[PDB]
């Protein structure tokens, strides 16, 4: 990416940069029983890892937010498991940072700018005579785990457990002895018990996130080491919400309550054999993984709304096959600023996949790109 | 049923700890050992070690140091908790009765703070002013040690460097100063604080050295007459002092870790230290008030040594947590090395048991063990009568065919790459002096590279009888003896991973059908699977096997081949894998524990319920039909149910059960008369060599049981005044929660040692619920029998004081 700021997506210069913004930070203590709204038109797996922007039409969520805004302004959003029937178990606690009124024709319209925190497990949901949903949530706790050798660490072999520090681990050389000698020290008590290094290597969080960044660098090659969070659980969370897959793959991610358990797997379903095509026909192959690549901080896919409300999950891809454009290129509403944009429909689908961004600019590098909806894709395993 | 009865059989051997003093008397020299939860008190004599006290504390044993304020004639014992309970201990004895007095008591655990990895380090400087504590990364914790003092009340400061290797108080100074080795992005770094008792803060140190060497890991403090540390690393030796900087780098370091020190001499001009791979060296400094040079010779070799101390004159005790302790001499005279070393006594330690079986169950089963780890690994015969056979190489499994009369046992050696290549041994071992070996298939710097082996051990002499030898790169996991199909045959079973350092997922794998006839062993079948057998057990008349996250049943053929039959995948990896009957237990390292059945007319597997709740876990074992026993996070152990008074709640293990034990559980073997009201036995090894017995109790006996326990503990008098409750309560981070379930034995065979008043007291208004159907007073004598009918469930105990 040349001439091309990553920055700017992130920010949502369509809805506005002129949007008044809410600091202090509000959060339930672990494992306790709460009551909190919920937007009805929002059908999405929340994930703490990404944010939320929103726009309003309806008077009852307008006057929700509206005096939301005072109650802490945290709502819930139900990750559903059938869109029928409405009904969920899980979801995620998000609240307002970015919030504005218009009153454009006459109608109070309200944009909203939202980033998860907390899981949370729904137990019973109170339908207001105001129309609005109010959930009775549990606080699911984040649980931490200490060393797996803390537990039968020799009082001698404590003195030995600082390691230098780690030097270059990108490219391809990286730190590979540094890492065989960090198992060799880290787990040496393992002769205690009966499994050997390697099996605690695969219950390590360290390793588990190096070898999950290796891999990212192999597909995107223009990823350098400073854009992941250093911290496990942070990273997870990134990982999670970047991943495109199903809305049962997401929901058993947000199922997992230790970082361990969802490094495993978030690798588990990095390594199955992967292939993203459109859900009508699954014969039709569109992009593959190594034409992913990404154009923002938030990763390859992230959250916007269009004009009209509804949220596109978009995932930006270098060569997107079949596609057919109809149109012109456009620049009405911009999540990339400096892009136009193409509507575009599988070759037999006639159904609506996404858009082609074509450079407006002359000297941009990354000229053309396909950027698809999640919603309309199927991950594919051969 | 769910009530459960917990039992020590053989209490802990591996050594923690060792100090030595004038705690006895003021002219009795003292060595004190620290074992799991258990104090040794021994006075040293000329012919050896004369035990005087045995102890046991409710905790295990962090800390321990001897230190004698002024006024007193003889010195005071400090004990830490790793549940952080802190106690000043005194010896007092009047006639014929020994009594350990709690001269303070209390508890130091903040409710934040993050526990340091290095662990918890505790120092008493020289002069007897406090006591510094540190627990939580980022703070130091300073008790004062006046004597109006009693309960311990303690005051924080300031650490600004977060990771600190090494501790240490030093001598001479006026102030009271300490000195410590912290580790930055700038490297690792030496520095000197002053501790003021009277504005509670630190002061700036006499001196500071940046230029230290990047694996310093040890600080030794000099006594008055040269003063200073010295920072002990991989490669230097460095004196540190105002003005004064000595450094050597002896080649004859450089080949292991020292891990260890004592001072031999009370001037400071001699000091031992001992290293990873067993050997002994003496540190010597040159005087002139001021010092010259610094010379490192070796002595011998002795076993791996987790603490040293000097006693009395030419004779160290070596304290080992791997292997056997030992007393040795240290003689001018050089046999083979300089100084050497002359063993002159040894300490049973069963070490860090891996893996059990109980064989010979009539006249009593015996315990067969996997004890101990590199050279220190041995086959310990447990019947308490012990009999050790070494090995000289580390024992992972063992397992028992009675038509061979032989065990079958897997083990691996470390060896070097010679620059021709090949792999070479470092010393003999079993499996290099065995009467016939085989090799899997004829294959071929300074790496060192893991050799497994299996083993065939005669039963009436133990003698290796044949070695076995696997491929390059291959792993043996697991290990079983049985019948399958129509086969009359009995067969070893061997589950091995294809174990590559740049992948590290297991690809490949393959499960290897071993027989032993004729004193030759024949391999009869040969299978490859993808992946790691991590367990494998017999499932009546089939192999079940635990392939990554795949549960496999095998049937056996005519041909003398392996047929897959059914096949269920999971979302976790089965590590642990055990069955009764129809029921298939699959737990993983996560603690989530996974109930399946096998319906044989369709021939599938079904989900009959599971639970998961993320937490480290060391073990399971069926208890019976309706209950599981695992061994949790920290040292607990948890028990399950199913089926408890929908289809979600039967798909729910509900928890039963928890308490805590001290104990890092390796194994669970189910041994009943292998010791000849309770249902069940099972039997469980410890990383610290500790047996305990698990037994299963009804309604009645388990309520009065409860009622006994909370009557005896207001009359039973703890050392260091640790509550018992507070104890056994199931400890991990987040939570503390109160045991349930579970009655502690030990206290229940203490009522026999008090005497007959207090005796008295404690059945004092227990209503006897008697099985002849009648309510009535407790009298003594029947609770007397009923403890004793209890204690007949497991050994006897040999006689510790002389
Ligand atoms: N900060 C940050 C950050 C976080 C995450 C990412 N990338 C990702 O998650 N997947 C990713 N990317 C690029 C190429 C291929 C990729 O998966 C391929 C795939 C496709 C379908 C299913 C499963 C995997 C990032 O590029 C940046
Ligand atoms: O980069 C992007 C992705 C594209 C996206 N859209 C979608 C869109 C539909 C429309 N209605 C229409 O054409 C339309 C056409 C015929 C009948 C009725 C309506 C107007 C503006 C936008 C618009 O701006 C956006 O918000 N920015
Ligand atoms: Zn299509």
């Amino acid at each position: 990416i040349i001439n091309f700021d990553t920055s700017l997506p992130t920010s949502h210069t369509y809805l506005g940069a002129d949007m008044e913004e809410f600091h202090g930070r509000t959060l339930h203590d672990d494992d306790s029983c709460q009551v909190i709204p919920v937007l009805p038109q929002v059908m999405m797996i929340l994930i703490p890892g990404q944010t939320l922007p929103l726009q309003l039409f309806h008077p009852q969520e307008v006057s929700m937010v509206r005096n939301l805004i005072q109650k802490d302004r945290t709502f819930a959003v139900l990750a559903y498991s059938n869109v029928q029937e409405r009904e969920a178990q899980f979801g995620t606690t998000a609240e307002i940072y970015a919030y504005r009124e218009e009153q454009d024709f006459g109608i109070e319209i309200v944009k909203v700018k939202a980033i998860g925190r907390q899981r949370f497990k729904v137990l019973e949901l109170r339908t207001q005579s105001d129309g609005i949903q109010q959930a009775k949530v549990q606080i699911l706790p984040e649980c931490v785990l200490p060393s797996t050798m803390s537990a039968v660490q020799l009082e001698s072999l404590n003195k030995c457990q600082i390691f230098p520090s780690k030097p270059v681990s990108r490219e391809d050389q990286c730190s590979y002895k540094w890492w065989q000698k960090y198992q060799k020290r880290k787990f040496h008590c393992a002769n205690l018990t009966s499994w050997p290094r390697w099996l605690y290597s695969l219950y390590d969080a360290e390793t588990l996130m190096d070898r999950i960044k290796k891999q990212l660098r192999e597909w995107d090659e223009n990823l350098k080491d400073d854009s992941l969070p250093s911290n496990p659980i942070d990273f997870s969370y990134r990982v999670a919400a970047c991943l495109p897959i199903d809305d049962v793959l997401r929901i058993q991610l947000l199922k997992i309550g230790s970082a361990i358990q969802r490094l495993r797997c978030e690798l588990d379903i990095m390594n199955k054999c992967t292939s993203l095509c459109c859900k009508q026909c699954q014969e039709t192959e569109i992009t593959t993984k190594n034409e992913i690549f990404s154009l923002s901080l938030c990763g390859p896919m992230a959250a916007y709304v269009n004009p009209h409300g509804y949220v596109h999950e978009t995932l930006t891809v270098y060569k997107a096959c079949n596609l057919n454009l109809i149109g012109r290129p456009s620049t009405e509403h911009s999540w990339f600023p400096g892009y136009a944009w193409t509507v575009a429909q599988c070759k037999i689908c006639a159904s609506h996949i996404g858009w082609k961004f074509t450079a407006t600019k002359k000297d941009m590098s990354p000229q053309k790109f396909w950027g698809l909806t999640r919603s309309a894709l199927l991950p594919t395993i051969p | 049923m769910s009530y459960n009865y917990v039992v020590t059989a053989q209490k802990p051997t591996a050594v923690n700890g060792c100090v030595t003093g004038h705690f006895t008397s003021a002219e009795d020299l003292n060595l004190l050992i620290a074992k799991n939860t258990r104090l040794e008190i021994y006075v040293v004599t000329a012919e050896g070690l004369r035990p005087v006290k045995e102890v046991g504390m409710y905790g295990k044993i962090a800390v321990m140091e001897l230190f004698r304020p002024k006024g007193e004639s003889k010195d005071l014992l400090f004990i830490l908790t790793a549940k952080y309970n802190a106690c000043i201990l005194e010896y007092k004895q009047s006639g014929e009765s020994i009594d350990i007095i709690t001269r303070a008591h209390g508890n130091v655990q903040d409710r934040i703070g993050r526990p340091s990895e290095t662990g918890i380090i505790g120092i008493i400087d020289p002069e007897c002013r406090m006591i510094g504590l540190r627990l939580y990364d980022g703070l130091f914790k300073v008790i004062p040690l006046d004597r109006d003092n009693k309960e311990l009340k303690a005051f924080n400061i300031r650490l600004e460097e977060l990771h600190v290797i090494d501790v240490k108080f030093l001598y001479g100074c006026q102030a009271p100063t300490i000195c410590f080795v912290y580790q930055d992005p700038q490297g690792r770094h030496v520095k000197t604080y002053e501790v003021s008792l009277r504005e509670k803060e630190f002061n700036k140190g006499p001196w500071k050295q940046e230029n230290v060497e990047a694996e310093a890991s040890m600080v030794i403090a000099v006594p008055e007459p040269f003063g200073g540390a010295i920072i002990i690393g991989q490669e230097s030796i460095t004196y540190h002092n105002g003005d004064k900087y000595l450094a050597i780098a002896p080649p004859i370091i450089k080949q292991s870790t020292i891990v260890c020190h004592n001072r031999v001499d009370p001037n400071g001009s001699r000091y031992l230290l001992g290293d990873m791979e067993g050997r002994l060296f003496m540190l010597l400094l040159e005087k002139e008030v001021t010092l010259k040079d610094l010379r490192v010779e070796l002595l011998g070799e002795t076993s791996i040594a987790e603490c040293l101390t000097y006693l009395d004159n030419g004779v160290v005790f070596v304290g080992s947590r791997l292997g056997d302790s030992q007393l040795v001499k240290l003689n001018v005279d050089s046999n083979e090395q300089g100084s050497y070393v002359v063993a002159m006594e040894t300490f049973t330690n069963l070490g860090p048991i891996v893996d059990m079986c109980v064989v010979d169950l009539e006249r009593q089963g015996q315990l067969v063990t996997c004890s101990g780890a590199f050279k220190e690994g041995s086959l310990r015969i447990i019947r308490l009568h012990i009999r050790t056979v070494p090995l000289y190489e580390s024992p992972r499994k063992i397992c028992y065919q009675e038509v061979s009369q032989c065990f079958g046992v897997l083990s691996s050696r470390i060896e070097v790459q010679d620059t021709s290549g090949g792999t070479t041994a470092l010393r003999p071992s079993a499996s290099t002096q065995a009467l016939s070996s085989s090799v899997s298939s004829s294959k071929l710097f300074g790496e060192e590279v893991e050799v497994h082996n299996l083993l065939i051990i005669d039963q009436h002499t133990f003698e290796v009888l044949h070695a076995h030898q696997f491929l390059q790169n291959e792993y043996a996991l697991s290990l079983v003896s049985c019948k399958l199909g129509k086969d009359p045959n009995t067969y070893f079973i061997v589950g091995t991973a294809m174990v590559y350092p740049e992948e590290a997922e297991p690809k490949q794998g393959r499960i290897v059908v071993f027989q032993y006839s004729d004193g030759k062993l024949q391999t009869v079948a040969e299978k490859e699977v993808k992946g790691a057998v991590y367990s494998m057990v017999e499932f009546n008349g089939k192999l079940l096997a635990s392939i990554n996250s795949t549960v496999r049943l095998y049937e056996w053929t005519t041909e003398k081949e392996l047929r897959t039959e059914c096949n269920h995948y999971n979302n976790i990896m089965a590590l642990y894998l055990k069955t009764k009957g129809d029921f298939i237990l699959v737990g993983d390292l996560m603690r989530s524990v996974l109930l399946l059945a096998y319906k044989p007319m369709e021939g599938n597997f079904e989900e009959i319920a599971r639970d998961f709740n993320p937490n480290w876990m060391s073990a399971v074992e069926i208890l019976d039909d309706d209950n599981f026993l695992g061994a949790e996070n920290a040292f607990n152990l948890f028990v399950c149910q199913k089926d408890s008074a929908t289809d979600e709640e039967r798909q729910h293990l509900q928890e039963v059960g928890l308490f805590h034990l001290g104990e890092f559980v390796n194994v669970f073997c189910h041994g009943s008369l292998v010791m000849q009201p309770t249902q069940g036995s099972v039997l469980f090894g410890t990383v610290n060599g500790m047996i305990g017995l698990v037994t299963s109790l009804s309604e009645s006996w388990y309520n009065l049981l409860l009622d006994m326990q909370n009557r005896l503990n207001k009359v039973i008098k703890s050392v260091g005044k640790i509550e018992h409750s507070f104890w056994r309560s199931f400890h991990t981070e987040r939570k503390t929660e109160p045991a349930t379930g579970f009655i502690d034995g030990d206290l229940i065979e203490s009522f026999l040692d008090i005497s007959r008043p207090k005796m008295q007291e404690v059945v004092a208004n227990l209503q006897y619920d008697d099985g002849s159907g009648m309510k009535r007073e407790a009298t003594a004598d029947d609770l007397i029998k009923v403890v004793e009918e209890l204690t007949r469930i497991h050994w006897s105990h040999p006689q510790f004081e002389k």
